[PDB]
Protein backbone atom coordinates (compact mmCIF):
# COMPACT_ATOMS: atom_id res chain seq x y z
CA UNK A 1 0.00 0.00 0.00
CA UNK A 2 2.21 3.20 1.43
CA UNK A 3 5.83 2.91 0.25
CA UNK A 4 8.38 5.56 1.08
CA UNK A 5 11.67 5.25 -0.51
CA UNK A 6 14.41 7.10 0.71
CA UNK A 7 17.81 7.13 -1.70
CA UNK A 8 21.10 9.15 -2.34
CA UNK A 9 22.70 8.79 0.90
CA UNK A 10 26.50 8.18 1.22
CA UNK A 11 29.64 10.10 1.57
CA UNK A 12 30.28 13.55 1.15
CA UNK A 13 33.03 15.66 2.29
CA UNK A 14 32.08 18.81 4.77
CA UNK A 15 31.69 21.84 2.78
CA UNK A 16 29.95 19.01 -0.22
CA UNK A 17 26.38 18.62 -1.71
CA UNK A 18 24.83 15.79 -1.78
CA UNK A 19 20.63 14.84 -3.29
CA UNK A 20 18.32 12.80 -1.64
CA UNK A 21 15.38 11.44 -3.33
CA UNK A 22 12.62 10.44 -2.06
CA UNK A 23 9.79 7.91 -4.16
CA UNK A 24 6.36 7.57 -2.90
CA UNK A 25 3.50 5.18 -3.81
CA UNK A 26 0.39 3.91 -2.84
CA UNK A 27 -1.39 7.81 -1.74
CA UNK A 28 -2.08 11.17 -3.38
CA UNK A 29 1.17 12.45 -3.50
CA UNK A 30 -0.15 15.55 -5.17
CA UNK A 31 -2.24 16.50 -1.98
CA UNK A 32 0.08 15.24 0.25
CA UNK A 33 2.19 17.14 2.99
CA UNK A 34 6.07 15.91 2.78
CA UNK A 35 8.61 15.96 5.56
CA UNK A 36 12.50 15.34 5.96
CA UNK A 37 13.48 14.18 9.33
CA UNK A 38 16.98 13.27 10.35
CA UNK A 39 18.73 10.94 13.44
CA UNK A 40 22.30 11.37 13.96
CA UNK A 41 23.98 7.72 14.98
CA UNK A 42 22.96 7.24 18.56
CA UNK A 43 21.23 10.78 18.57
CA UNK A 44 17.41 12.00 18.64
CA UNK A 45 15.25 12.52 16.02
CA UNK A 46 15.82 15.99 14.48
CA UNK A 47 12.97 17.56 11.95
CA UNK A 48 14.77 19.06 9.00
CA UNK A 49 12.01 20.56 6.73
CA UNK A 50 8.41 20.39 4.82
CA UNK A 51 6.69 20.94 1.54
CA UNK A 52 3.35 21.88 1.54
CA UNK A 53 0.27 20.65 -1.18
CA UNK A 54 -1.30 22.84 -3.52
CA UNK A 55 -3.92 24.57 -0.91
CA UNK A 56 -0.41 26.24 0.63
CA UNK A 57 1.19 27.17 -2.56
CA UNK A 58 3.75 23.87 -2.62
CA UNK A 59 5.54 26.34 0.45
CA UNK A 60 8.51 25.24 2.39
CA UNK A 61 9.95 25.93 6.08
CA UNK A 62 13.04 24.59 7.30
CA UNK A 63 15.07 24.06 10.67
CA UNK A 64 17.38 26.66 11.74
CA UNK A 65 20.22 24.56 11.59
CA UNK A 66 19.70 23.37 7.74
CA UNK A 67 17.91 26.99 6.29
CA UNK A 68 20.16 28.85 3.96
CA UNK A 69 21.81 25.24 2.94
CA UNK A 70 19.50 22.54 2.12
CA UNK A 71 16.27 23.09 -0.18
CA UNK A 72 13.17 20.45 -0.36
CA UNK A 73 11.32 20.52 -3.56
CA UNK A 74 8.75 17.96 -4.94
CA UNK A 75 8.26 16.32 -8.43
CA UNK A 76 4.16 15.13 -8.43
CA UNK A 77 4.62 13.77 -11.82
CA UNK A 78 7.40 11.17 -9.99
CA UNK A 79 5.87 11.20 -6.76
CA UNK A 80 9.10 11.96 -5.77
CA UNK A 81 10.45 14.05 -2.75
CA UNK A 82 13.96 15.63 -2.87
CA UNK A 83 16.39 17.46 -0.32
CA UNK A 84 19.43 19.16 -1.89
CA UNK A 85 22.10 19.19 0.89
CA UNK A 86 24.95 21.87 0.24
CA UNK A 87 27.42 23.09 2.47
CA UNK A 88 27.01 20.14 4.55
CA UNK A 89 28.99 19.78 7.97
CA UNK A 90 29.63 16.91 10.54
CA UNK A 91 26.41 17.47 12.01
CA UNK A 92 24.51 16.60 9.24
CA UNK A 93 25.39 13.16 9.90
CA UNK A 94 23.29 10.59 9.44
CA UNK A 95 19.92 8.44 8.77
CA UNK A 96 17.26 10.93 6.71
CA UNK A 97 13.82 9.80 6.74
CA UNK A 98 11.12 11.45 4.31
CA UNK A 99 7.50 10.96 6.20
CA UNK A 100 3.96 11.40 4.95
CA UNK A 101 2.55 14.11 6.74
CA UNK A 102 -0.61 14.84 8.50
CA UNK A 103 -2.65 17.81 9.97
CA UNK A 104 -4.62 17.71 13.00
CA UNK A 105 -6.84 20.56 14.24
CA UNK A 106 -9.81 21.15 17.20
CA UNK A 107 -12.34 21.97 14.13
CA UNK A 108 -14.74 24.10 16.91
CA UNK A 109 -11.85 24.99 19.64
CA UNK A 110 -11.84 28.51 18.41
CA UNK A 111 -7.93 29.63 18.76
CA UNK A 112 -5.60 28.83 15.58
CA UNK A 113 -3.52 26.10 16.51
CA UNK A 114 -2.90 23.21 13.75
CA UNK A 115 0.38 21.26 14.13
CA UNK A 116 1.16 18.36 11.96
CA UNK A 117 1.95 14.60 12.13
CA UNK A 118 4.34 11.89 10.58
CA UNK A 119 1.90 8.83 9.70
CA UNK A 120 3.99 6.94 6.99
CA UNK A 121 7.50 7.22 7.21
CA UNK A 122 10.14 5.42 4.64
CA UNK A 123 13.10 3.58 6.02
CA UNK A 124 15.85 6.65 5.79
CA UNK A 125 19.19 6.76 3.91
CA UNK A 126 22.85 7.40 5.61
CA UNK A 127 24.41 10.44 4.96
CA UNK A 128 27.82 10.06 6.25
CA UNK A 129 29.66 13.83 6.17
CA UNK A 130 33.29 13.02 7.27
CA UNK A 131 36.90 14.54 5.92
CA UNK A 132 38.18 10.78 6.64
CA UNK A 133 39.95 9.33 3.99
CA UNK A 134 39.15 5.34 3.21
CA UNK A 135 41.25 3.07 5.17
CA UNK A 136 41.22 -0.61 6.37
CA UNK A 137 41.38 -1.79 9.65
CA UNK A 138 44.35 -2.73 11.93
CA UNK A 139 43.24 -6.23 13.83
CA UNK A 140 44.71 -7.02 16.81
CA UNK A 141 44.24 -10.09 19.15
CA UNK A 142 42.43 -9.96 22.70
CA UNK A 143 44.54 -12.81 23.90
CA UNK A 144 42.50 -15.03 27.05
CA UNK A 145 35.30 -20.28 30.40
CA UNK A 146 37.60 -17.84 29.19
CA UNK A 147 37.01 -14.45 26.50
CA UNK A 148 39.11 -13.81 23.80
CA UNK A 149 39.28 -11.59 20.69
CA UNK A 150 40.02 -9.38 18.27
CA UNK A 151 40.55 -5.38 18.34
CA UNK A 152 39.39 -4.38 14.87
CA UNK A 153 40.84 -0.72 14.55
CA UNK A 154 41.26 2.87 12.30
CA UNK A 155 39.04 2.31 9.28
CA UNK A 156 36.40 4.26 7.72
CA UNK A 157 34.09 3.98 6.31
CA UNK A 158 31.80 1.63 7.72
CA UNK A 159 31.19 -1.46 7.57
CA UNK A 160 33.23 -4.06 8.22
CA UNK A 161 32.25 -8.00 9.24
CA UNK A 162 33.58 -10.03 11.75
CA UNK A 163 33.57 -13.96 11.25
CA UNK A 164 34.96 -16.35 13.58
CA UNK A 165 37.04 -19.50 11.98
CA UNK A 166 35.60 -18.55 8.59
CA UNK A 167 32.09 -18.46 9.96
CA UNK A 168 32.10 -22.08 11.65
CA UNK A 169 32.26 -20.17 15.08
CA UNK A 170 29.03 -18.36 16.05
CA UNK A 171 28.16 -19.25 19.44
CA UNK A 172 29.01 -16.97 22.10
CA UNK A 173 30.60 -14.60 19.77
CA UNK A 174 29.63 -11.28 20.20
CA UNK A 175 30.84 -8.46 17.46
CA UNK A 176 29.92 -5.03 19.24
CA UNK A 177 28.80 -1.99 17.64
CA UNK A 178 31.71 0.26 16.20
CA UNK A 179 33.06 3.44 18.20
CA UNK A 180 33.81 6.87 16.08
CA UNK A 181 37.09 8.18 17.70
CA UNK A 182 37.90 11.69 17.46
CA UNK A 183 40.32 10.91 14.50
CA UNK A 184 37.18 10.65 12.45
CA UNK A 185 37.88 6.49 12.34
CA UNK A 186 35.80 3.78 13.13
CA UNK A 187 37.15 0.55 15.81
CA UNK A 188 35.06 -2.27 16.70
CA UNK A 189 35.90 -5.17 18.78
CA UNK A 190 34.72 -8.95 18.61
CA UNK A 191 34.69 -11.54 21.42
CA UNK A 192 33.96 -14.80 22.12
CA UNK A 193 33.52 -17.37 24.98
CA UNK A 194 35.20 -20.83 24.62
CA UNK A 195 36.12 -23.22 26.75
CA UNK A 196 39.29 -23.05 29.26
CA UNK A 197 40.87 -26.62 28.29
CA UNK A 198 40.56 -25.04 24.86
CA UNK A 199 42.88 -22.03 25.16
CA UNK A 200 46.00 -22.94 23.77
CA UNK A 201 44.33 -26.25 21.58
CA UNK A 202 42.21 -24.94 19.43
CA UNK A 203 42.64 -22.34 16.93
CA UNK A 204 40.38 -19.23 17.23
CA UNK A 205 40.86 -17.32 13.85
CA UNK A 206 38.85 -13.51 13.56
CA UNK A 207 38.20 -12.65 9.82
CA UNK A 208 38.16 -9.43 9.16
CA UNK A 209 36.81 -7.73 5.90
CA UNK A 210 36.73 -4.56 4.96
CA UNK A 211 34.94 -4.08 1.41
CA UNK A 212 35.76 -0.20 0.88
CA UNK A 213 39.46 -1.06 1.04
CA UNK A 214 39.06 -4.63 -0.22
CA UNK A 215 40.65 -5.22 3.15
CA UNK A 216 40.75 -9.03 4.54
CA UNK A 217 42.68 -10.05 7.28
CA UNK A 218 42.41 -13.62 9.58
CA UNK A 219 43.89 -13.01 12.60
CA UNK A 220 44.39 -16.09 14.90
CA UNK A 221 43.91 -15.33 18.69
CA UNK A 222 46.51 -17.00 20.69
CA UNK A 223 46.94 -17.13 24.57
CA UNK A 224 50.18 -15.25 25.39
CA UNK B 1 14.26 21.33 22.12
CA UNK B 2 11.46 23.39 23.04
CA UNK B 3 9.93 20.31 23.89
CA UNK B 4 11.95 18.52 27.03
CA UNK B 5 11.75 14.78 27.86
CA UNK B 6 13.68 12.95 30.66
CA UNK B 7 16.03 10.68 28.79
CA UNK B 8 14.92 7.53 30.49
CA UNK B 9 11.98 5.02 32.12
CA UNK B 10 12.11 1.69 33.19
CA UNK B 11 8.81 -0.21 33.94
CA UNK B 12 7.97 -3.40 35.16
CA UNK B 13 6.40 -6.37 32.39
CA UNK B 14 3.00 -5.90 32.40
CA UNK B 15 2.53 -2.39 33.99
CA UNK B 16 2.33 0.83 33.07
CA UNK B 17 4.39 3.62 32.77
CA UNK B 18 4.19 7.33 31.62
CA UNK B 19 6.18 9.20 29.02
CA UNK B 20 6.17 13.17 29.38
CA UNK B 21 7.07 16.01 26.64
CA UNK B 22 6.90 19.29 28.04
CA UNK B 23 7.07 22.59 26.53
CA UNK B 24 5.13 26.37 26.09
CA UNK B 25 3.93 25.44 22.82
CA UNK B 26 2.10 22.54 24.29
CA UNK B 27 0.24 24.60 25.91
CA UNK B 28 -1.90 25.36 22.21
CA UNK B 29 -0.99 22.51 20.54
CA UNK B 30 -1.76 19.03 20.40
CA UNK B 31 1.47 16.49 20.55
CA UNK B 32 1.93 13.58 18.54
CA UNK B 33 4.25 10.69 19.64
CA UNK B 34 6.89 7.98 17.71
CA UNK B 35 8.16 4.94 18.68
CA UNK B 36 11.71 3.94 17.39
CA UNK B 37 13.67 1.05 17.68
CA UNK B 38 16.91 0.36 15.92
CA UNK B 39 17.49 -0.67 12.80
CA UNK B 40 13.35 -0.10 12.00
CA UNK B 41 11.63 3.72 11.15
CA UNK B 42 9.81 5.31 13.50
CA UNK B 43 6.32 4.53 13.89
CA UNK B 44 3.68 7.07 14.90
CA UNK B 45 1.47 5.40 17.83
CA UNK B 46 -0.83 8.51 19.01
CA UNK B 47 -1.95 12.03 17.88
CA UNK B 48 -4.30 14.84 18.58
CA UNK B 49 -6.61 15.00 21.03
CA UNK B 50 -7.04 11.07 21.33
CA UNK B 51 -6.38 9.13 18.22
CA UNK B 52 -4.41 6.46 18.16
CA UNK B 53 -3.87 4.77 14.09
CA UNK B 54 -4.97 1.68 13.17
CA UNK B 55 -2.16 -1.36 13.30
CA UNK B 56 -1.39 0.34 16.86
CA UNK B 57 -2.36 -1.12 20.06
CA UNK B 58 -4.67 0.38 22.49
CA UNK B 59 -2.28 0.04 25.56
CA UNK B 60 -0.87 3.51 23.97
CA UNK B 61 -3.01 6.96 24.84
CA UNK B 62 -1.91 10.09 24.85
CA UNK B 63 -3.21 12.47 27.19
CA UNK B 64 -2.46 16.58 27.40
CA UNK B 65 -2.57 19.21 30.11
CA UNK B 66 -1.01 22.71 30.18
CA UNK B 67 2.39 22.94 29.30
CA UNK B 68 2.82 18.81 28.96
CA UNK B 69 1.81 15.97 26.99
CA UNK B 70 2.21 12.22 28.08
CA UNK B 71 2.20 8.86 26.48
CA UNK B 72 0.99 6.42 28.66
CA UNK B 73 1.43 2.40 27.98
CA UNK B 74 -0.65 0.41 30.09
CA UNK B 75 0.73 -3.01 30.20
CA UNK B 76 3.97 -3.03 28.83
CA UNK B 77 5.02 -5.65 26.05
CA UNK B 78 9.25 -6.56 26.01
CA UNK B 79 8.37 -5.29 22.04
CA UNK B 80 7.80 -2.23 23.65
CA UNK B 81 11.48 -1.10 24.21
CA UNK B 82 12.37 1.73 22.39
CA UNK B 83 13.05 5.27 22.42
CA UNK B 84 10.42 7.39 22.32
CA UNK B 85 9.35 10.83 20.78
CA UNK B 86 7.14 14.09 21.08
CA UNK B 87 6.57 15.98 18.37
CA UNK B 88 4.96 19.34 17.83
CA UNK B 89 5.08 23.08 17.25
CA UNK B 90 8.51 24.66 18.26
CA UNK B 91 6.41 27.59 19.58
CA UNK B 92 2.93 28.38 19.45
CA UNK B 93 1.34 29.37 16.00
CA UNK B 94 4.75 28.62 13.98
CA UNK B 95 5.06 26.92 10.86
CA UNK B 96 8.05 24.80 11.91
CA UNK B 97 7.70 21.48 14.01
CA UNK B 98 10.49 19.89 16.56
CA UNK B 99 11.00 16.53 18.41
CA UNK B 100 11.53 16.52 22.11
CA UNK B 101 15.18 15.03 22.75
CA UNK B 102 13.17 11.59 23.07
CA UNK B 103 13.29 9.23 26.28
CA UNK B 104 14.53 5.64 26.42
CA UNK B 105 11.96 3.10 27.87
CA UNK B 106 13.33 -0.10 29.14
CA UNK B 107 10.81 -2.93 29.94
CA UNK B 108 12.34 -4.89 32.79
CA UNK B 109 11.36 -8.81 31.64
CA UNK B 110 14.24 -10.71 33.68
CA UNK B 111 16.05 -10.65 36.61
CA UNK B 112 18.94 -8.14 37.94
CA UNK B 113 22.62 -9.76 36.70
CA UNK B 114 25.63 -8.42 37.53
CA UNK B 115 28.09 -7.47 34.67
CA UNK B 116 31.40 -9.77 34.48
CA UNK B 117 34.21 -7.78 33.10
CA UNK B 118 37.49 -8.77 30.85
CA UNK B 119 40.37 -6.39 30.82
CA UNK B 120 42.00 -6.41 27.77
CA UNK B 121 45.98 -4.41 28.06
CA UNK B 122 47.44 -3.49 24.70
CA UNK B 123 48.84 -6.87 22.63
CA UNK B 124 52.50 -6.66 21.72
CA UNK B 125 51.22 -6.24 17.87
CA UNK B 126 49.27 -3.26 18.59
CA UNK B 127 52.45 -1.84 20.33
CA UNK B 128 54.63 -2.76 17.90
CA UNK B 129 52.08 -0.50 15.65
CA UNK B 130 52.95 2.40 17.76
CA UNK B 131 49.52 3.00 19.70
CA UNK B 132 48.11 0.66 23.11
CA UNK B 133 44.39 0.67 23.49
CA UNK B 134 42.53 -0.91 26.63
CA UNK B 135 40.01 -3.01 25.89
CA UNK B 136 37.20 -3.29 28.57
CA UNK B 137 34.68 -5.68 28.13
CA UNK B 138 31.38 -6.40 30.31
CA UNK B 139 29.10 -9.23 29.41
CA UNK B 140 26.06 -10.98 30.83
CA UNK B 141 24.89 -8.03 32.98
CA UNK B 142 20.46 -6.96 33.24
CA UNK B 143 19.30 -4.41 33.18
CA UNK B 144 21.09 -3.03 29.89
CA UNK B 145 22.45 0.32 31.42
CA UNK B 146 26.07 0.45 32.84
CA UNK B 147 28.18 3.81 33.63
CA UNK B 148 31.97 3.01 32.73
CA UNK B 149 34.92 4.88 34.56
CA UNK B 150 38.38 4.28 33.98
CA UNK B 151 41.54 4.79 36.59
CA UNK B 152 45.46 5.26 35.60
CA UNK B 153 47.05 4.32 38.97
CA UNK B 154 44.37 5.80 41.67
CA UNK B 155 43.88 9.00 39.31
CA UNK B 156 40.57 9.61 37.23
CA UNK B 157 41.22 9.30 33.56
CA UNK B 158 39.36 11.33 31.14
CA UNK B 159 40.45 11.87 27.86
CA UNK B 160 40.70 8.45 25.26
CA UNK B 161 37.72 6.81 26.53
CA UNK B 162 35.50 5.12 24.26
CA UNK B 163 32.24 3.49 25.18
CA UNK B 164 29.48 1.28 23.27
CA UNK B 165 26.22 1.28 24.56
CA UNK B 166 24.75 -2.17 25.57
CA UNK B 167 23.98 -4.78 23.00
CA UNK B 168 22.25 -7.82 23.38
CA UNK B 169 23.64 -11.20 24.04
CA UNK B 170 22.40 -14.28 22.47
CA UNK B 171 20.91 -15.03 26.29
CA UNK B 172 19.10 -12.04 26.31
CA UNK B 173 21.69 -10.10 28.52
CA UNK B 174 23.54 -7.24 27.43
CA UNK B 175 26.90 -6.95 26.98
CA UNK B 176 28.82 -3.36 26.21
CA UNK B 177 32.95 -2.29 26.01
CA UNK B 178 34.73 0.26 26.50
CA UNK B 179 38.37 1.57 25.41
CA UNK B 180 41.06 3.51 26.49
CA UNK B 181 43.73 4.69 23.82
CA UNK B 182 46.78 5.69 24.90
CA UNK B 183 50.42 6.04 23.20
CA UNK B 184 52.93 3.08 24.21
CA UNK B 185 55.01 5.68 26.56
CA UNK B 186 51.46 6.40 28.79
CA UNK B 187 51.31 2.62 28.60
CA UNK B 188 54.59 2.28 30.30
CA UNK B 189 53.90 5.28 32.12
CA UNK B 190 51.52 4.16 34.53
CA UNK B 191 51.68 1.18 37.33
CA UNK B 192 48.29 -0.13 36.33
CA UNK B 193 44.95 1.34 35.08
CA UNK B 194 41.75 0.13 36.04
CA UNK B 195 37.97 -0.44 34.59
CA UNK B 196 35.22 0.33 36.94
CA UNK B 197 31.85 -0.31 35.85
CA UNK B 198 29.01 0.80 37.65
CA UNK B 199 25.33 -0.96 37.71
CA UNK B 200 22.64 -1.00 39.37
CA UNK B 201 24.36 1.14 42.23
CA UNK B 202 27.22 -1.91 42.76
CA UNK B 203 30.54 -1.40 40.19
CA UNK B 204 32.52 -4.30 39.06
CA UNK B 205 36.40 -3.53 38.57
CA UNK B 206 39.29 -5.16 36.72
CA UNK B 207 42.99 -3.87 36.62
CA UNK B 208 45.77 -4.49 34.51
CA UNK B 209 49.91 -3.46 34.55
CA UNK B 210 52.38 -3.30 31.93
Amino acid sequence: EVRLVESGGGLVKPGGSLRLSCSASGFDFDNAWMTWVRQPPGKGLEWVGRITGPGEGWSVDYAESVKGRFTISRDNTKNTLYLEMNNVRTEDTGYYFCARTGKYYDFWSGYPAGEEYFQDWGQGTLVIVSSASTKGPSVFPLAPTAALGCLVKDYFPEPVTVSWNSGALTSGVHTFPAVLQSSGLYSLSSVVTVPSSSLGTQTYICNVNHKPSNTKVDKKVEPK
Amino acid sequence: SELTQDPAVSVALKQTVTITCRGDSLRSHYASWYQKKPGQAPVLLFYGKNNRPSGIPDRFSGSASGNRASLTITGAQAEDEADYYCSSRDKSGSRLSVFGGGTKLTVLSQPKAAPSVTLFPPSSEELQANKATLVCLISDFYPGAVTVAWKADSSPVKAGVETTTPSKQSNNKYAASSYLSLTPEQWKSHRSYSCQVTHEGSTVEKTVAP
